[PDB]
């Protein structure tokens, strides 16, 4: 019964974190790292 | 365009009382600047009004 | 700042500046030149800002990677507890073979 | 040259309806610009036409 709540209570760790890496793959790029792309191209059109 | 100044000026990882009051300074000082300004001219762009 | 303090240079500029005899002297390009001036340093502060939000976002994600790292440490220390727990008991039972 | 100024412009991440409509925008603004140009002279390489 020990061996058992070893398995399961490390098994909550691999949940924890397949689940937070989920978490930073659906949202892989954030508005924070997008605004950054939007302003560096801004510059580039200023050439003509 | 101005608000979009204002977006990425504001977007960062610490915000504080003072970041964001001179944010919004010079956020004001481009709404005053665009508000101020006097027509001269204009033209109608079609025969009929 | 820059782009009022080159507009007012340029604005400055195209009084004459040589007098009597000879005239004119005022450079007909300055407005041209303040606008290129000012539209040149646009490229570059919008570099810097763009860089500014980069280094922000890069110390969002490494600290979220420490939530990765803290959580993988707390899992393994709170396994080890339980390891220990059915550790008791097989000395328990050694004692009663004894 | 201008395909190739389009290509760079367009490759990236992330691709939204704004970007690729200023992106069409900037490569027919090229285009015009290259297309309303005049011919002033020519030479023939050749002796014979």
């Amino acid at each position: 019964d020990a061996e058992k709540t070893v398995l399961e209570k490390s098994k909550a760790g691999a949940q924890s974190r397949f689940d937070s890496y989920g978490k930073l793959y659906d949202e892989n790029i954030n508005a924070g790292e997008n605004q950054a792309m939007t302003l560096r191209a801004s510059a580039a059109g200023l050439t003509t | 365009k101005m608000m979009d100044a204002l977006l990425q000026s504001v977007s960062q990882s610490q915000l504080n009382a003072d970041t964001v009051e001179d944010a919004f300074m010079s956020y004001l000082t481009s709404f005053e600047q665009v508000a101020n300004l006097k027509v001269i001219s204009a033209y109608h762009d079609n025969i009929n009004n | 700042a820059v782009q009022a303090s080159r507009l007012a240079g340029a604005a400055a500029d195209l009084v004459p500046n040589i007098f009597g005899f000879a005239g004119g002297g005022s450079r007909w390009g300055a407005i041209a030149e303040a606008t290129g001036y000012v539209m040149e340093f646009s490229a570059n502060v919008m570099n810097t800002e763009a860089d500014k939000i980069s280094q922000s976002e890069t110390y969002r994600r490494r600290r979220q990677e420490w939530e990765i790292q803290r959580n993988n440490a707390e899992a393994e220390l709170k396994q080890i507890d339980a390891q220990l727990k059915s550790l008791a008991v097989r000395r328990e039972a050694a004692v009663l073979q004894k």
